[PDB]
């Protein structure tokens, strides 16, 4: 319906409407180096698992969402499948689904995968509202799991949206899936 | 094979190269298999591109409201006339050499046939069209293939396995709702998953405990399993009520509960009214499967249901690619659809937090089919049978159970087994010959 | 490379000096604020976009590798590249893209350009940087085939031509002899 | 098998297993597959390593300029002699026991040949090689190799069609010069490409409008299609005027014009001259290919392209794909023609690229159980009752040898799959057995 | 296959999809097979998993000292039932459906059995275990698996080799320890390596001139090269010595010099003592390796040894992954292992500088093997052989070597010659076949370290 | 895991404290800095200028890893790493390769090591930082076999010594089981 993809999201009807405006920051301004600085540290919580202190990162009216990719001719005007979602999430699924791994019953994570997310391509912009940063990046997840099979990657953009709060946490996170079937196991994993 | 029929089951049958070779050229080229639903391809013009196995299939809608399956494939020399996974056209242009189909199928430019090919002797343009799929049908707006051109129709195929279809495809006269698909690749055989949903009530305290004690649900072996035709399934005990009770205690509104009598027959209704069973799990010969849960809903202590139809596409001996949709009533309230969804994304598919511990289980059984022990060993699937041949529970009576077919109560394996019955009745099957189509006479 | 391709008479010869700059460098923050921007062009295939960023001198080039023995002083296949191209060939390439008629790429192609060890010399002339990057491009199209990676190292050299900076010279070290990928209808 | 002597192709040729192991023992098992050019080993010491399918030979310059194939194999046990792609070496170490070749192929260090194997008697050295190629041979410079080796000669296998292969490969006393290849994998089968390059016209208007729009360009039907012996190929028809103005017309310099002349027949220029066919593209069966283009120039000028379609799987082909010229051509000439070159065909080129999505959709098609249900249609210039569409051009009209046409048409893809049914019904190619150190 | 018989070797037998498919349902179908090390299970509940080429085997220590291996699957609907390559766990539950076993293979939980099954008359669980691996044994504490039901045992399978092997893996009383696998996969046909390590000594100075270069190490014709039962092996010519001397020579402590000779055997000793001989590689057919070298030390001119086992486990025909293990005598001093270790890191396995440049040269026959030439091509494998079928050079006699089974000095391809006779053998017996287990209608292995 | 290993006992002891610097502070900065600067002589296996830049006390390490179930408390082979190296066995490593004799290597790989994920601490030691990066090496061979990516996390102790930073410690976390590459001879 909308022109985000969060505002097509079917469960995107809560999400913060802020957008980014100017052209992007240079990378000495404090504001690019803070967002920056979040995203590697995600990186290094999501490699460990550490999904309880990643969730005390995201704001309690975040949209994490990550539409399903379709391939479609050039003046179609989409390309993602309409009302379907990989993730379409909010703070109570998002600790639900944490509070899974947590009980160390989720079977298809016992043993655990081996996770690197790679993070590059970072760049920062300005906002229409106040402690509001736009934040995007290029993730590459490698995953390997067992002594057989061959490992996965995926490949992906985000556009984040970040908020002040005394310490920057996450309010929006839109991921851009370079794939459109997918070629891993599952995803008992966060990107 | 003898061995399937007394519900003993060859390990390497999920993982062996031969048996997929074969069921190939059986089960894919004589079974109706599901490609799509009307619901996804509303407009004029709309299409999907849907494979059965690794033959491409455009299912588009026409400008007259009708529904059509092309084979993907110019009438020339071979080159996919539509390259995308779905969109909207009138109309299709090969890139090659620049013919041009009308979505419903109708040739329009044949560059040069006058000139170059001596006109309708030299090659047949007059009412050509892109080729139909060998047999198409549907039923409840879902659509299905057939290889094989002398099929019998969709519906005697599916016979009594109508009446259960129906509670997840037909609850108004407004019809279904279907999106997606997700679409993601398992190192599973494509029958382990197909006969769990069928008949496998014994995994879920075990596999799904995680979703329990995580809070998202509000008794398991109580559960009626049944079986009609082609297809069976699974089904939740409710505690006891009228049907408009039992419909709203599964998170169903009243108006939604009335729509459903409209199309429901007396007896449809009598097995959720009187016997109190309602749907949970389904599979469809051979890779059609179907779920139906109720998790508590995010503000409070409601439940509310959600629907998912899905495809195991196979690839190969090991390797299978789902295809999760998401379903629900055309009419239902456009919160209900929203928390619907919702709960479906939470549950099942490319992020459901059951689908990630059953796949866990299937791949698992996939890894051991592929040794040498595997083809020494005959896994038990006899659960519900004793030693001599004699069950070990009772049929379910007129009176406890007033639909189709034969159902038990109680954890047991009798779907899977009459599941690989088929697969075996299939594989013994001659191979499906087919006379060669010159294409341009 | 630029001196010994075949077409590269007309190209630039500025080179690095001294050793790299810290990465707080004004001049290598701005080398690289200009990578990732180029990257997200690259994504969305905004080649318009990105052409304007482009000297009209510029060299573009990416030999063809080849796997040869340790002392044998070369490891490019002698006068001949995958790309070696000029301002007006790198936009009759582009202008095609634009024509919407470049079946190959109609569907488009999902382009994942992740840049990464960025770093900047101070060159032999005035308004001059040179920067090395590391490019890996991931690459998916339709619903059957696996995806591709194209690994590569870059050396440019930027030029500073009014408030903004520009491409001189790109010289491509692809770390494969044979391509996996269906074609090159994209750019590095 | 009937059917494509009817112009009708079971559709599942293009991605078959079977059909491709078959290929592997009868097509390239007997056929003459390119590999080189010499141009490409001018100096002694000089080789490039090329395949034939998973076959590895070093084609390699000796020091009295001549040229030899060797089998890439140490002769004790097996290892590969030269591990690179190209460079220059007078001799060949084994690093697995130290055995060393001269790079004519000669064997030289054979260590403790004595003590160890007891001499002669125990090991043939005495004039041992490297393994030959079970057959070589070359035309223009240009370097085939054949696995049969009873093979009849080169020269007679490619019979009359030297005649347009001339055009391509022999513009001047000085020989050719050809440069690469660009080499990359492609999701086609080998087949696909080949016929193309063998008679496609039809294709070019829609497949290849994106290169006209962007004014990379100055009657597509006028052109004739030629076969002779086992290749074929297309040409475009030139305006009225003389052999020299023709040849000018499309890029080539008066002194080029004037050094084709001195090794090009009466009959060869006529052709170009009379007749007023010059070449586009050809295919030589099975998998070598040829494109002659003159683009517009950043005037127009020619460039030339050639290609091994090397089959890797039932649906994969590695494209290898040179830039030739002639050698006398002005430096200013190559450069122009090699950047023509770039821009339109190999691994970046902008016709390439089309072609290829063309074929690899075949491909895909052909992967399915419909494709096993299929016969294409490849009958255009055919009637129904067998009767030709249009009449062969008379020897007044066309002076080259073979069979032509004018007009779209599917004449030379029909041939090129004959051949390959011909190639897939003879027996299996049977070798005795050679005993290395005997 | 005459022409193996022969000395000559067709080259496709490296590279073909059809002999490997063959190889699979006789070679490593009838083999007693390595799989583990007691010492790498020393605790109770402590488990490895490890692969019969693509079956799944839990080799784990119960709580009276021995050792079972089990199928790795829950007796149910096929789950495998532990997913770890190794860890400590007094039992395994499957996650399917929640069936539980102790971990010397006895089943604990079968759910609702009573009440679903039917009891006994349903399914059998009275006394049921998770399947025993068709045919168990081990030989100073290395544990083989067979996959013929009716093989004959491990010692009758290795005869006379069993001496050489005690060099390599029984040094003391105390036992053996290993430690690993590093696991990684080559582009090499399995068979390739068995070979080198059988008896190619010709290869080592080209191959790892690098090594001697870079001064690493401190008359590789004189060595002798054996072979006895079913494996063969390599050694090096030491200088005239005692035992004690010789021993001493190639890094050995005294202490463990002496412990050696309370394990060895009189011949055994006679061959390091008086004939001069000390191991260097060996294989066992069809797939298990050793090596054992004394390379210069860290910090001076003193040499000190190293052991490795490994096993060559077959992927396809053009692929095997690579088992490498270390080994050391439990009884040697703290800083000899470390040292040993160290030597070892460097030498062979993942990061190897030796294993490095063997690799290269198998991988690259491998890619020869592929093509139509090598179906065309008998190799020559005949060193040690004229044309008329004489000797080149002779046994080594009695008072010359002490050892079973026959030797010569000299280099020479007799045992890569006996390794592919066997090959061809096992290539000939018929297809095993095994009736099926219909699951629902384990005898402790003695420690031997 | 430098305390674990069997020949570690040598090793550097200092660990990190406090949260990470920012990406501005000098500190940072140069660490960044290194870790660029060693890729590029990695891929151009530079190995002898690589290897003054490591402290004469160096401990090198990556275990073998391997899937445990979730409380076992272990995640390596007990006693088993890839590489266990000091100054003095990475030095001979190098020397073979100078030696231009290591077969398995000429022709020569085509490396790129791309380094990501960079990020800083101070130590509880005076001129001593601990750096975190994830590392990513793709490396191809030859004309025939697919390219191999090397997947790990490192943890870096760096160490000043004059105007200039050093390598004291690394600990490679292989991202893999089982290797897919024919070896490691290489240098991550
Ligand atoms: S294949 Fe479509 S026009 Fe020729
Ligand atoms: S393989 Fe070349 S000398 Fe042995
Ligand atoms: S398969 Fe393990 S308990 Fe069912
Ligand atoms: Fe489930
Ligand atoms: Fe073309
Ligand atoms: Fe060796």
């Amino acid at each position: 319906e909308g022109s985000t993809y969060s505002e097509q999201a079917v469960l995107g009807d809560h999400a913060s409407r802020v957008t980014r405006t100017g052209t992007p920051l240079r990378f000495d301004d404090r504001r690019h180096l803070d967002a920056h600085q979040f995203l590697i540290d995600e990186a290094y919580l999501l490699d460990a698992q550490e999904y309880q202190t990643w969730l005390d990162n995201i704001t309690d009216d975040i949209h994490y969402l990550m539409p399903v990719r379709v391939t479609t001719a050039l003046n179609s005007g989409f390309d993602t499948s309409p009302g379907m979602a990989h993730f379409d999430e909010n703070k109570y699924s998002l600790s639900r689904r944490v509070a899974r791994f947590v009980t160390e019953h989720a079977w298809t994570e016992d043993p655990p995968s081996r996770l690197r997310h790679y993070i590059t391509n970072i760049r920062t912009f300005l906002t229409d509202a106040e402690d509001h940063l736009v934040v995007e990046s290029a993730e590459l997840l490698f995953r390997s799991r067992g002594d057989v099979n061959e490992s996965a990657l995926v490949s992906c953009g985000r556009e984040d949206l970040l908020r002040r709060v005394g310490e920057w946490k996450l309010a929006r996170r839109t991921i851009f899936v370079d794939e459109s079937v997918m070629r891993m196991q599952n995803l008992a994993v966060f990107l | 094979m003898e061995d399937i029929r007394r519900g003993m089951i060859p390990a390497h049958i999920y993982n062996d190269k031969e048996i997929f070779e074969r069921e190939k050229a059986t089960v894919f080229s004589r079974s109706w298999l599901f490609v799509a639903h009307e619901s996804e391809v509303p407009q004029a013009g709309d299409y999907v591109v849907r494979r059965v196995l690794e033959d491409s299939f455009i299912i588009s809608r026409d400008s007259k409201g009708g529904i059509r399956a092309m084979f993907n494939m110019c009438l020339h020399r071979g080159m996919q006339v539509c390259r995308a996974e779905m969109g909207n056209a009138s109309n299709f242009r090969c890139p090659y050499h620049g013919w041009s189909y009308r979505n419903d199928g109708r040739i329009i430019g044949l560059p040069f046939h006058e000139e170059a090919y001596g006109g309708e002797e030299g090659f047949k343009k007059k009412g050509q069209t892109l080729l139909p799929a060998p047999n198409l049908d549907s039923y409840n707006g879902m659509i299905f293939i057939n290889m094989d051109p002398n099929a019998e129709s969709l519906s005697d195929y599916l016979g009594d396995f109508k009446f259960y279809l129906d509670y997840y495809t037909k609850q108004s006269e407004s019809g279904l709702e279907v999106r997606g698909p997700q679409r993601w690749r398992v190192k599973a055989n494509w029958k382990i998953g197909a006969e769990n949903f069928a008949g496998d009530m014994y995994h879920t305290p075990q596999t799904h405990t995680s979703v329990v004690e995580i809070g998202l649900f509000r008794k398991r072996k109580d559960g009626a399993t049944y079986w009609a035709g082609p297809g069976g399934g699974t089904t939740y005990k409710l505690p006891d009520g009228t049907f408009d009770e039992r419909m709203q205690y599964v998170g169903y509104t009243a108006e939604m509960t009335d729509r459903a009598k409209e199309v429901w027959s007396d007896e449809q209704q009598r097995v959720i009214g009187a016997d109190g069973f309602m749907i949970s799990a389904a599979s469809v010969f051979p890779n059609l499967s179907f779920v139906h849960n109720w998790p508590k809903v995010e503000d409070g202590d409601d439940v509310l249901p959600f629907i998912s139809i899905r495809l195991w596409q196979p690839i190969s001996e090991n390797e299978t690619e789902v295809l999760s949709f998401f379903a629900v009533d055309r009419s239902a309230p456009e919160e209900f659809k929203k928390k619907s969804y919702k709960a479906y994304l939470m549950c099942f598919g490319s992020t459901g937090m059951f689908e990630q511990d059953d796949v866990e289980n299937w791949v698992s059984l996939t890894n051991t089919s592929a040794g040498s022990m595997a083809r020494r060993l005959l896994l038990n699937s006899r659960m519900g049978l004793l030693e001599d041949g004699t069950r070990v529970s009772d049929e379910l009576t007129a009176d406890e159970f007033h639909g189709p077919g034969t159902a038990q109560v109680g954890y047991n394996e009798a779907n899977q087994r009459k599941l690989l019955e088929m697969w075996a009745d299939y594989l013994e099957k001659p191979a499906l010959e087919v006379g060669p189509t010159s294409v341009g006479t």
